[PDB]
């Protein structure tokens, strides 16, 4: 499937608009799309909450609610937190690829 | 002379449609005895200036009482047959009604209007919008051992872990539909007809005095296996998200809820719950 | 069903709280409001809609 | 412990205490009606009915 | 629903109609209402009985009733006994609301 | 009930089997173990 | 069926508790009761209502 890019409009295809395809799913909250109320991640309800074994469980089990609607082409494998410095978490996104 | 016409021209009506319970004769002397006499005050009400705020409010007072006598005389009259009311002849009569009562209705309306509609159910946004932040499950010190979630999206999950269910049993049945068709001197062939059903059951037990993990005030409550029942009755497939090897599970729609609650209290509150959930796999495409 | 807006308040995601869904649901409450379409889309704090049944 | 009564509101409940039954045990079946339709080619589709 | 109060006659809508329409259920005996029997509470009944341990379990079990009959936008919590004065027991009506 | 929900719906009895034994002379018992099932009644 | 009142006892409440339901019950109770319904309605001590069959 051949898309445009989000920034500088230019149409790229194989995997680079996997990754937008992702990227569009985990920072867009739910409602946030018009006549399409049941898009997006929760992730930001995630945001700014404290980073505890149960919020790491939360956000794999809501990556993957979010990931299973609207971006079928991606098996999730887990989601791991790698380092933390002041607020900022980050979270190294694996998963296979499929279709 | 509209103050002697309506109350008097609803006076004639209160006969018409109530003696006429078993018989027909009766009905037309008053309904010729309105017609013509609702007529002198729509004539009336043609021209007046909007004479007092009293005086006005008696027509409104009239007229929705002429209101209620139509009513009360075209459902007496539609007990009847046709034919007995064709011989009549007051299907071309009581359409009469309907012209000088809302000739007068009209009348009545241009000198005095009606009031505006108000409005006391005004509701802010809230009353119909979920809260779209997580429970205090979702940060708990805990990590989730499966979770369940809707297709409506903004639904709150439900999260299965120490503090709510934390089954410890995980039964997967998976059968594969291979029909078999019996040739007559030979091994029966065997066809791949579909998927069949895939099953997951999931046993455990609530015990709901056991206090959440670190001592947080709170204790696992009753509430906390009727919010799988609650979950269930939306009749709505469910996600399950596991965090060991697959985690995007299949739709999975809810079947049966059996729980075993024994050692009880005084009021009836036990103290375990067995339980046994039972999914079914939703084919979606 | 007459419900009231906040400043963010918009029109897709409040009939889709009210009703449950956004199939035919949209321009038949923007049919029974008048002047409802000619107001800006982010909405203003204190503007009314009155949801009709059976979308 | 747990109460009977009727619909016709005047009738004497039942009350379940230590001096009429007292029970201790509380089976609570609840099914819900999924119906499977076999697909040939895929999964069995499941409808709430 | 709008409907009007009891006392002063006027049209109040939202909750305290759904206050004065508990307190129909609770004030009147049954059978006080014409042409409508099965209609109330026993708590008429229930007047001037000794406040036990099983007192409470059958207001409980009888307010649950009588709600439960002509008052389906409540959900009832619980009944609990708060204060005892001479004869004057009264009880926090705790209830959910739904519909 | 009265722990959680108190109003639980309209349940119709349907089935009631008691056991009794270590009978008296007259044929009175001393235990009677019973299970009751009900099915909840759908009402609107 | 004839029963007796006491000064307080009142018809739709004696005609439920003499048939069960009240759908038909208090107007043929009054039909086949000659002078029943002229007498007030919360009724003296001593009045008798044949209560008849099939309301």
């Amino acid at each position: 499937m051949i898309g445009m890019d989000r920034r500088s409009g230019l149409p790229l295809s194989g995997l680079a608009h996997l990754k937008q395809s992702v990227e569009d799913i985990l920072t867009t909250p739910l409602g946030s799309r018009r006549m399409r109320p049941e898009y997006g991640s929760k992730l930001r309800r995630m945001v700014d909450m404290p980073v505890s074994e149960g919020w790491k469980s939360a956000v794999q089990a809501e990556v993957a609610r979010s990931l299973g609607r609207w971006e079928p082409r991606i098996g999730l494998s887990a989601v791991r937190v790698v380092a933390v410095v002041d607020g900022r978490v980050d979270l190294l996104l694996s998963g296979v690829f499929e279709g | 002379a509209y103050l002697e016409q309506l109350q008097a021209g609803l006076r004639y009506l209160g006969r018409a449609g109530e003696s006429g319970r078993k018989s027909l004769d009766k009905v037309v002397a008053p309904v010729n005895g309105a017609i013509s006499e609702i007529r002198g005050a729509a004539a009336e009400l043609e021209n007046l200036p909007g004479v007092s705020p009293e005086m006005a409010a008696r027509l409104q007072r009239a007229m929705r009482g002429i209101g209620q006598a139509q009513g009360k005389v075209n459902r007496v009259v539609s007990t009847y047959d046709r034919a007995s009311r064709a011989l009549l002849g007051i299907d071309e009569r009581l359409d009469a009604l309907k012209v000088q009562v809302n000739s007068a209705a009209q009348a009545v309306g241009k000198v005095a209007g009606d009031i505006s509609p108000t409005l006391a159910g005004v509701l802010p946004s809230w009353l119909l919008a979920p809260s779209a932040t997580p429970p205090s499950e979702a940060a708990a010190s805990l990590p989730h051992l499966l979770v369940l979630q809707p297709l409506t999206a903004n639904a709150q999950p439900f999260y299965f872990n120490l503090n709510t269910a934390a089954f410890d049993a995980l039964q997967r049945n998976s059968a594969y539909n291979w029909s078999g068709q019996v040739r007559l001197g030979r091994r029966p062939a065997l066809q791949s007809v579909g998927m069949g059903e895939e099953s997951i059951l999931l046993k455990g037990a609530v015990f709901p005095l056991r206090r959440q993990v670190g001592n947080q005030e709170k204790v696992v409550g009753l509430e906390q296996l009727e919010a799988l029942r609650r979950l269930a009755e939306r009749r709505e497939p469910l996600i399950l998200s596991s965090g060991y090897g697959e985690v995007q599970m299949g739709l999975w729609c809810l079947v049966r809820i059996s729980e075993n609650q024994s050692a009880l209290l005084g009021n009836g509150a036990p103290r375990k719950q067995t339980f046994d959930l039972e999914f079914k796999r939703y084919g979606d495409d | 069903t007459t419900c009231r807006t906040a400043d963010g308040d918009m029109l897709d995601s409040l009939c889709y709280h009210v009703y449950g869904h956004l199939l035919g649901c949209v321009e038949a409450t923007l049919d029974a409001n008048p002047g409802l379409a000619d107001e800006q889309q982010p909405f203003r704090a204190g503007l009314l809609i009155s949801f009709p049944d059976m979308p």
